[PDB]
């Protein structure tokens, strides 16, 4: 597989446009382009240049992890984008009319990744912490109204009793799974613990015109809000054809926003 | 009339301040990049602090309507008996889900008492209001953070009166600069084309847990504003700096709240009684560069110390010659910088430290007063 | 003989003076953008200073019946008063009145008796107020400073009488600019509510930028047509020197200081006394690039000694002599040019330079003064 | 900045006084280099000297 890399500016000027940085305020819009750097074949030979209309059902929907942190180069603030897929991805035909997005040209390298029984990998991870209540649901009304009755299954975020310490609480909710794919975990340490924003378009048929054929169709926008929560630690390994599935897929839900990387270095 | 702090701390990568983006926050001091930690961060960490639970007079609520409605108790909780604000003047369309309002947490009784009374109606309860919300300062934390809520630009004009609103702040906190440059993350992108080896350096070190960063802090307090923001009550204002005092000694800006851990007392403090503020930030203009994490916080403190040296003999004035304390863990040469000369009362612990501060504003002693 | 003063300062991320809509203020020098504080903030940070407060004599109102019935007593006295400053030429205006008056303190006493001669208003009361105004001014900042005071049109048109209210000037400062390339920030504020349940989820941050820069000050002085301001009175300008001096060397501007706390003091002051004004401004043409093995301050004294000796060396007359002092805390950061002294007395503390400079100016000390 | 004088009609212009034309032109050279406008320099004080005179 490979990961390819992109850097982003964060600092310079605040007074002028800087549409690299206003990028990363809505994480849709970041799918969406890493989406639009996977042409599908005739598109490239249809529009070498990117400007027929762009169209979900004309690119490849092969699922991709990727995950935004940040760094300093020197003496400037630069954003750090790391994409690991499963094919080859064309970073020329996505940027090519907006070469002011990135900082600096991207990077892509081959991953040939393999640890038998034996290797203290050092990790750090960004999951989104979800869970499912069973009763979710107390229809906490607003305004005069505060209790009404009605029940439903959604997902929220992960909670810790108020006598342990977020940190212990999100240790012991990695190491709960942990075997199922395939690792021991010695040292979790927390690093951040916040949420990630997005906006969604979402075409609805209002009235029918003049032969409308199909309605008209309008956009409106529906949020989007997750739990996110970073952290590195060391972790040993064991069942590599396990881990080695562990590392092609993700970990945990709401894997195409973001969350789910596993970033390890052999040690 | 002053009770200058000057801290030199340690926090790890888990324990600092971040931005919309997810970054650490940085700054340049002297044309070199540095790592910050804001003002108001610091300064809401110090309020919901355990050694600050104590008094915790206040609450900054955009929905005061949720908030009253458990004190009130009734159907009048909302609709436009709670909507009386608006008729009082906020700007509810101009600003996200109406404006924030310094409340005094123990005042909510008196705004359940107004609303719970429509016999008068919306009428002189919309303007009644308003003495109550404006009359609302006598806190801890408000005398300290200060104030400055203010009517909106339309609505304040159906009858509407309005006082000082605004108390002045008695209490000035830096955005806490780190003393050398900023150290870069660990590249993950490296992973794919080499491996660091079996575990051996740019990789498993160990250093202890983490790679830690130096901090400079800094803090202003003034005696006279806060004593006049409380009007009177000079123990409770005594009881406030010395919570604040040790507050601020043991706290982590973020989550993770230490239980006892000693790491989180600073390894310096400059507790000064000037009548000009003065700061001590000049003195890492210079970068503290250093291969050796242990002896960092040493030359720190070398170089806090001939920066004051100089600053104290150079500015000095024959009318008001002033001296302070300090504090350290008698580890980083606290007898042998500048021949103590500012030093005078060298102390190797905190309540002791607060015991000594009390002694020369007032007189007092911190086991003695912690009450109203 | 002019007396200059040259500052170099060093701030912690402050944001002192801020735009209309919030960012630091910015200017272009030598091709750059650098960081500016503006001269008429400084000289207001300066005039109402702790140091200054001794010889605060004059007020800046824009409102100033509220002031006349603030001292007399008898607030509807207002009601008697403001039309009448409608009529010595203020226009009567979508404030109080819009022309700020600059005028000694005490004349406003004075202007009290006009409240109290209801036999003698009308026209009488407006003509001796306009003398009032026209004959205050001996006050040690606005001699110091200006005064324009041009009353709006539109006044009577009878018998609006006024005499020569400009007076010139003492003090000259420039615009403080940073010695190297400016990078401002932004500071991504959020406000965290008290009490859970907000359901508010959307992107809620704020901005607020600020800025960090090491600044060149430049005051002057002018010795005569400050006493003749002062109308003689040679001993208060002595006191006016020395207090100037303090104020500008331990004052900084209080913009957003709640906030970001710079109380910064500057590391090297240049005294010179000569007869006619040199900027060294254009020292710092070239920006100051930080090198790893010093810091920016002793790099921006270095080029400022550079500047000084090259101005020395350069436009250099024989009657003219000139003569320079040089402070830094404890010698800490010398004129540093090679082998080179430059000023002709090298001080390591702030009131024996301000003695020294006042009985160089024809023996005056800093005791009886005041 | 750009100055012409014409030294001939100068003497023309002074009945042929080369005293105060060398005076003149001496003087002129000496306040050209050391003279700036003053408008607005008591709040933009902006007393700069050439860096190189031609």
């Amino acid at each position: 597989i490979y990961l390819s890399r992109l850097l982003i500016d964060t600092g310079g000027n605040p007074d002028r446009p800087r549409p690299g940085r206003k990028w990363l305020d809505n994480i849709y819009n970041v799918h969406r382009r890493l989406s639009m750097a996977f042409p599908s074949g005739l598109r490239r030979e249809q529009d070498p240049h990117f400007l027929k209309p762009f169209s979900p059902n004309d690119f490849q929907k092969t699922p991709f992890l990727f995950r935004v942190d940040n760094n300093i180069d020197g003496n400037d603030k630069r954003a750090i984008i790391i994409v690991q897929s499963v094919l080859e991805p064309d970073w020329d035909y996505c940027f090519q009319n907006a070469l002011d997005f990135l900082a600096a040209p991207p990077e892509t390298k081959e991953y040939n990744p393999e640890f038998k029984a034996g290797q203290l990998l050092r990790f750090r991870l960004r999951v989104n912490a979800s869970v499912r209540r069973h009763i979710p649901e107390m229809v906490q009304q607003d305004g005069q109204t505060i209790e009404t009755g009605k029940i439903l299954h959604k997902r929220v975020s992960l909670t810790w009793d108020a006598s342990s310490t977020p940190d212990q609480a999100l240790a012991d909710w990695l190491a709960a799974k942990s075997p199922k794919l395939g690792f021991t975990l010695q040292r979790c340490e927390l690093l951040q613990l916040g949420w990630v924003y997005g906006s969604k378009p979402e075409p609805k048929n209002v009235k029918v015109k003049e032969q409308g054929q199909g309605y008209w169709r309008e956009h409106k926008y529906n949020p989007l809000r997750f739990r996110a929560a970073l952290l590195e630690g060391v972790l040993e390994v064991d069942d590599p054809k396990l881990f080695l599935k562990t590392l092609s897929s993700g970990i945990g839900k709401a894997k195409s926003f973001g969350f789910g990387l596993l970033s390890v270095l052999p040690i | 009339m002053l009770i200058e702090i000057h801290m030199i701390q340690n926090h790890s990568p888990a324990n600092l301040n971040r931005d919309d983006l997810g970054a650490p926050k940085t700054c340049y001091f002297g044309g070199v990049l540095r790592s910050r930690i804001s003002s108001q961060c610091i300064k809401r960490s110090i309020r919901t602090s355990n050694d600050f639970k104590a008094l915790l007079g206040g609450v900054r609520t955009r929905r005061l309507a949720d908030l009253i409605q458990q004190e009130a108790g009734e159907t009048e909780c909302w609709k436009k008996a709670q909507e009386i604000l608006n008729k009082c003047g906020f700007k509810n369309k101009d600003d996200n889900t109406k404006m924030l309002v310094f409340m005094s947490k123990d005042k909510i009784k008196d705004l359940a008492r107004i609303v719970l009374d429509n016999s008068l109606g919306l009428t002189e309860a919309a303007q009644q209001v308003a003495n109550v919300i404006a009359q609302a300062t006598l806190a801890p934390d408000i005398a300290l953070c200060g104030r400055m809520l203010e009517p909106n630009d339309k609505d304040k004009d159906k009858k509407v009166k309005w006082s000082n609103t605004t108390v002045e702040a008695a209490l000035q906190v830096a955005h806490a600069i780190s003393t050398h440059i900023a150290r870069p993350e660990i590249d993950y992108f490296v992973a794919a084309d080499d491996v660091p080896g079996e575990d051996a350096g740019a990789g498993h070190i160990g250093e202890s847990m983490f790679a830690s960063a130096c901090f400079y802090k800094y803090f202003s307090i003034d005696w006279e504003q806060l004593v006049k923001n409380l009007k009177g009550d000079t123990n409770l204002a005594a009881h406030t700096v010395g919570a604040f005092l040790l507050a601020a000694a043991k706290t982590n800006p973020s989550g993770k709240q230490n239980s006892f851990a000693a790491h989180n007392y600073p390894d310096g403090i400059l507790v000064e009684f000037k009548n000009s503020p003065i700061s001590y930030a000049n003195a890492f203009v210079r970068p503290v560069s250093v291969v050796k994490e242990s002896d960092l916080v040493e030359q720190s403190i070398g170089q806090l110390s001939n920066y004051v040296n100089d600053i104290r003999l150079g500015y000095y004035d024959e009318q008001s010659p002033v001296i302070g304390f300090w504090f350290s863990p008698n580890n980083r040469y606290p007898l042998g910088y500048k021949h103590s000369k500012l030093a005078s009362r060298n102390i190797g612990n905190l309540n002791e430290l607060v015991g000594a501060v009390l002694d020369y504003i007032g007189g007092f002693k911190w086991e003695e007063v912690q009450k109203s």
